[PDB]
RNA sequence: CUCGUAGUUGGAUCUUGGGAGCGGGCGGGCGCGCCCGUCCCCGCCCCUUGCCUCUCGGCGCCCGGGCCCGAAGCGUUUACUU
C-alpha cells in the first residue's frame, strides 16, 4: 500500500496510505507522471484547522521540501478535490535535534549546524505553511504580560490562493511552534 | 468638532473660504503646523487645511462656550490688522475687549489700575502679542491663537490654522466663528444665514 | 493614598496631567485644566457636561499643546474628523 | 508630543529616508531585464553595472556605469519590481 | 567598536522620554534588553511593544509612560553575593516603595525582590525607578 | 571604530530582507556552479567574481541560489588562492605607494601611508595568522615585499 | 600631531523555545480544582535539550536478565550564584 507512493520512515501508516492511493490515482495524467511517483509522503496526522473542521497533515521524510512544491502545488489543486473539506499542505518533519551544549553521550553526533536548531526549523515551519505566497514582513508583539503574537505580512498578489485558507496557518502553527500568528498584506512600494 | 455634518463641512463656508484667500497661509513653515495641511503649490506656498481648520476652529468654539458665565475672557490684539475684528467681536459677544495698547501688569501685577482679571486669552497672533503671551503662560489661563505655517507656535494650546496677514481671511475667521460659537451655544439653531456679511470685518480706514 | 493601616504615601492626589503621561508638582504655571463644552447633537448645541484637558506645563513652551489637545479631543470622541 | 505611529509611520517618509536607516532596511536598487536593442533576444544585467554588458543588437554599448548607477545609452524593457 | 546595546537603550529611552514622546524605536535589541523589557512591564512601567525584525540589528518599538523615572546600566558586570544585595538596594535605588535592582543569575531573570524570594544572587545590569 | 580612516561614511549594502530567491532571471544553480567555478579557473578573487555574477547573470547572495558559497566551494575543490583579499590588495597597493616614496623621497607625508600599509597588512597578517589560511609565521618586512612580484 | 606591543576592553545570534501538563507552594474571579498568570514555583511530567552501556538486587515490572537506580552519576571545559 505503500510502494512509492509512501517511503516508509516511521511507525504508523494509517490514513497516509489512503492518501498515497489518492495520489497514485493522479499520477496517472500528464501533469503527475513520474513526479508524483517520487516525493510521496511518508507519515500523515490528523489535527484541527479552524473552528468547526478537522483536516490532515503531511509528513516528507523531508529532503525534499526544496523541490516538493514543484508538485505540491498541484498536489494541493488536484488532492484537496479527493480529500476536500479539509487541508494539505507540506511540512518539514523534525523530531529536533537537541540543544548541543547539553551533552553526556555519544550517539548524538558532535556538532550542530544552525538548520536543526529550534529557530531555523520555525522558520522552516513559516515558510511550510506559506510557500506560494512570500513573507514581505515580520512585526512580533507582546501579549499581557510577556506572551507572543507574530504579525507576519505576505505578498499582496499571492493572495488569489490561500485565502479561503487564511486561519489555516495559524491554526497548524499553533500545534507546531506553539503561538499566535497573523497575516497582513501591507502597502507595497 | 461634532458628528453633525451640518457644522461640520458644508459648502456654506466654502463659499466664502475660497472667496478669501483661505486655502493659502505663506512660503515657508515651522516645525508645528504640518498636522494642517495637504497639498503643496509648485509656487512657493503652503495651502492649509480647512477641514482641520474647521475642526480645531470648533474645538476653540467648545473652548469659548465653556466659559460658564460670559463676563470674564479677553479678546486681545494691539495691531489694528485684528483691531476692528476684536472690537466688534467682544461688543457682541460680552466678555471684554483689549486692542491697540496693552500695558504689562494689568492682570500680571498685583497691584495696577485696569487689574483685569480674565478667565481665558484670546490672541490675533502670537506675532502679535509678544507680552500678553508671555503673561498667560505666567498665569494659568489657556491661550487660543492663530497659526500660520510661518508663525512661532509657542504656548498655543487651542490652534486655528490659517494666514493671518489679511484682513479678508482674518475677517472671514472672526466673522464665521461667532457664527459657530453662538451656533454651539445654541441660540442658532440653523434657522438663518446670518446677515452680517465679511466686508464687515476686512479692516477700514474709516471714512464713511 | 492613605491606606488602611496607615501606608500614607499621598497628602492628597496632585491635579495628574494625561495629555502627555506624566505627573507634575506643587508649585507649576502651565498646566491649565481647562474646560470644554459638551455638544447635545441634535443642534449641535452646549449641554452640561465637561471634556477637560490638563497638560503638563512645561510642553506649552515647547509649543506641543495644540497638538496634544488635537490627539486628546479625538480620542475623545467629541472630535471625530480624520483626513 | 509629535510622537509619531511608531509600529507603522506614513509611507513616503521612509522611501525618502536613507535605505540604511529604514523600518527594515531594504536596497534601492532594482534589476534591468532590458532589449539590447537591435537583435531578436532579450537579456538582462545588474541595474547598476560597474562592469558593462554589451549592446550588440544596436553595434554599440549597454550600460555606462555612471557613479552609484548604470546609465543606458540604447537599451529598452525597464522593468519594476519582480520579488 | 559600537558596544553594549543594553546601555544604549537605557540612555535612547532616557533620551526621548524627557522629551516626551509617546513611542520610541531603537535600531539594535537582544533577548536580553527584551527580557529587561518584560521585567520592566510585569510592574507595568512600559506597555506592550513591538519587535521589529531586521536580522541585522533588530529593532524595537517600546511605549514610553509615566510609570517610569530612569533605568541604569553598569559595566563592568559585578555579582550579588546575596550580602551585598540590601546594600545594593540601600545606595543605588530612590525608593523600596517601588523600584527594584536587577540581576542575571543561575535562576532566570528577577529583580532584587524575587532574587531574595528564590535565594540566588549574581550579576548587576539593571535599577529602575 | 574607524582609525585607518577619518571618515565615517558607510554605504556598503543592506540585502532584501526577505531571503528569498531573488526571481528576476532565475538561472538556477546549475550555469551558477558552472560560472563560478569558470571565474575561479580563469584567475580571479571573490571581490569580483560577485560583481560579474551580479552583473551578466544577476545575484544578490550566491548562498541565496546555493548554500555552498563561492570561497566554501573553491575550499572545497582545491582551488585556494595564494593569498586572501584584504592582505593581497593592500599589498598590491603597497608596491604603488613604496614605488613613489622611493621615485620622490621627500614626500614625508606619503611615509605616514607607507606606515599604516606596513600596519594594515600586519593586523591582517596576525588575523590571517590565526585564521590559518596563513604559515603559522609569515614575515612582511618589507622583505616579502616583492617575492611574490616579478 | 600620526603609528603601534603588551594595555584594559568589547555587534547580533547558536532554547528566556509549546502543552489544560499533574501533586504540591501562590498572586486571583470563583469554591490549592476551571483556570488569567511565555512550563505563576519545584518533586512527577510532555515537544528535547546527557548517560546503567556493566555486576548483584531495592516496591517495582516482565520473563539470571531488562525501563531507573546503587557503590555513582565516568563521553569536553572553565567564570560566576545556592
Amino acid at each position: 500500500s505503500a510502494k512509492i507512493v509512501k517511503p516508509n520512515g516511521e511507525k504508523p501508516d494509517e490514513f497516509e496510505s489512503g492518501i498515497s492511493q489518492a495520489l497514485l490515482e493522479l499520477e496517472m495524467n500528464s501533469d503527475l507522471k513520474a513526479q508524483l511517483r517520487e516525493l510521496n509522503i511518508t507519515a500523515a496526522k490528523e489535527i484541527e484547522v479552524g473552528g468547526g473542521r478537522k483536516a490532515i497533515i503531511i509528513f516528507v521524510p523531508v529532503p525534499q521540501l526544496k523541490s516538493f512544491q514543484k508538485i505540491q502545488v498541484r498536489l494541493v489543486r488536484e488532492l484537496e478535490k479527493k480529500f476536500s473539506g479539509k487541508h494539505v499542505v507540506f511540512i518539514a518533519q523534525r523530531r529536533i535535534l537537541p540543544k548541543p551544549t547539553r551533552k553526556s553521550r555519544t550517539k548524538n553526533k558532535q556538532k550542530r549546524p544552525r538548520s536543526r536548531t529550534l529557530t531555523a526549523v520555525h522558520d522552516a515551519i513559516l515558510e511550510d505553511l506559506v510557500f506560494p505566497s512570500e513573507i514581505v514582513g515580520k512585526r512580533i508583539r507582546v501579549k499581557l504580560d510577556g506572551s507572543r503574537l507574530i504579525k507576519v505580512h505576505l505578498d499582496k498578489a499571492q493572495q488569489n490562493n490561500v485565502e479561503h485558507k487564511v486561519e489555516t496557518f495559524s491554526g497548524v502553527y499553533k500545534k507546531l511552534t506553539g503561538k499566535d500568528v497573523n497575516f497582513e498584506f501591507p502597502e507595497f512600494q | 468638532s461634532g458628528a453633525l455634518d451640518v457644522l461640520q463641512m458644508k459648502e456654506e463656508d466654502v463659499l466664502k473660504f475660497l472667496a478669501a484667500g483661505t486655502h493659502l497661509g505663506g512660503t515657508n513653515l515651522d516645525f508645528q503646523m504640518e498636522q494642517y495641511i495637504y497639498k503643496r503649490k509648485s509656487d512657493g506656498i503652503y495651502i492649509i487645511n480647512l477641514k482641520r481648520t474647521w475642526e480645531k476652529l470648533l474645538l476653540a468654539a467648545r473652548a469659548i462656550v465653556a466659559i460658564e458665565n460670559p463676563a470674564d475672557v479677553s479678546v486681545i490684539s494691539s495691531r489694528n490688522t485684528g483691531q476692528r475684528a476684536v472690537l466688534k467681536f467682544a461688543a457682541a459677544t460680552g466678555a471684554t475687549p483689549i486692542a491697540g495698547r496693552f500695558t504689562p501688569g494689568t492682570f500680571t501685577n498685583q497691584i495696577q489700575t485696569a487689574f483685569r482679571e480674565p478667565r481665558l486669552l484670546v490672541v490675533t497672533d502670537p506675532r502679535a502679542d509678544h507680552q500678553p503671551l508671555t503673561e498667560a503662560s505666567y498665569v494659568n489661563l489657556p491661550t487660543i491663537a492663530l497659526c500660520n505655517t510661518d508663525s512661532p507656535l509657542r504656548y498655543v494650546d487651542i490652534a486655528i490654522p490659517c494666514n493671518n496677514k489679511g484682513a479678508h481671511s482674518v475677517g472671514l475667521m472672526w466673522w464665521m466663528l461667532a457664527r459657530e460659537v453662538l451656533r454651539m451655544r445654541g441660540t442658532i439653531s440653523r434657522e438663518h444665514p446670518w446677515e452680517v456679511m465679511p466686508d464687515l470685518y476686512f479692516y477700514r480706514d474709516p471714512e464713511e | 493614598m492613605q491606606s488602611n493601616a496607615g501606608e500614607f504615601v499621598d497628602l492628597y492626589v496632585p491635579r495628574k496631567c494625561s495629555a502627555s503621561n506624566r505627573i507634575i508638582g506643587a508649585k507649576d504655571h502651565a498646566s491649565i485644566p481647562m474646560n470644554v463644552a459638551e455638544v447635545d447633537k441634535v443642534t449641535g448645541r452646549f449641554n452640561g457636561q465637561s471634556k477637560t484637558y490638563a497638560i503638563c506645563g512645561a510642553i506649552r513652551r515647547m509649543g506641543e499643546s495644540d497638538d496634544s489637545i488635537l490627539r486628546l479631543a479625538k480620542s475623545h470622541g467629541i472630535v471625530s474628523q480624520n483626513f | 508630543p509629535l510622537a509619531k505611529d511608531l509600529l507603522h509611520p506614513s509611507p513616503e517618509e521612509e522611501k525618502r529616508k536613507h535605505k540604511k536607516k529604514r523600518l527594515v532596511q531594504s536596497p534601492n536598487s532594482y534589476f534591468m531585464d532590458v532589449k539590447c536593442p537591435g537583435c531578436y533576444k532579450i537579456t538582462t544585467v545588474f541595474s547598476h553595472a560597474q562592469t558593462v554588458v554589451l549592446c550588440v543588437g544596436c553595434s554599440t554599448v549597454l550600460c555606462q556605469p555612471t557613479g552609484g548607477k548604470a546609465r543606458l545609452t540604447e537599451g529598452c524593457s525597464f522593468r519594476r519590481k519582480q520579488h | 567598536v559600537r558596544m553594549n546595546v543594553l546601555a544604549d537603550a537605557l540612555k535612547s529611552i532616557n533620551n526621548a522620554e524627557k522629551r516626551g514622546k509617546r513611542q520610541v524605536l531603537i535600531r539594535p535589541c537582544s533577548k536580553v534588553i527584551v527580557r529587561f523589557l518584560t521585567v520592566m512591564m510585569k510592574h507595568g512601567y512600559i506597555g506592550e511593544f513591538e519587535i521589529i525584525d531586521d536580522h541585522r540589528a533588530g529593532k524595537i518599538v517600546v511605549n514610553l509612560t509615566g510609570r517610569l523615572n530612569k533605568c541604569g546600566v553598569i559595566s563592568p558586570r559585578f555579582d550579588v553575593q546575596l550580602k551585598d544585595l540590601e546594600k545594593w538596594q540601600n545606595n543605588l535605588l530612590p525608593s523600596r516603595q517601588f523600584g527594584f535592582i536587577v540581576l542575571t543569575t543561575s535562576a532566570g531573570i528577577m529583580d532584587h525582590e524575587e532574587a531574595r524570594r528564590k535565594h540566588t544572587g549574581g550579576k548587576i545590569l539593571g535599577f529602575f525607578f | 571604530g574607524r582609525m585607518h580612516a577619518p571618515g565615517k561614511g558607510l554605504s556598503q549594502s543592506a540585502l532584501p530582507y526577505r531571503r528569498s530567491v531573488p526571481t528576476w532571471l532565475k538561472l538556477t544553480s546549475d550555469d551558477v556552479k558552472e560560472q563560478i567555478y569558470k571565474l575561479a579557473k580563469k584567475g580571479l578573487t571573490p571581490s569580483q567574481i560577485g560583481v560579474i555574477l551580479r552583473d551578466s547573470h544577476g545575484v544578490a547572495q550566491v548562498r541565496f541560489v546555493t548554500g555552498n558559497k563561492i570561497l566554501r566551494i573553491l575550499k572545497s575543490k582545491g582551488l585556494a588562492p595564494d593569498l586572501p583579499e584584504d592582505l593581497y590588495h593592500l599589498i598590491k597597493k603597497a608596491v604603488a605607494v613604496r614605488k613613489h616614496l622611493e621615485r620622490n623621497r621627500k614626500d614625508k607625508d606619503a611615509k605616514f601611508r607607507l606606515i599604516l600599509i606596513e600596519s594594515r597588512i600586519h593586523r591582517l597578517a596576525r588575523y590571517y595568522k590565526t585564521k590559518r589560511v596563513l604559515p603559522p609565521n609569515w614575515k612582511y618586512e618589507s622583505s616579502t615585499a616583492s617575492a611574490l612580484v616579478a
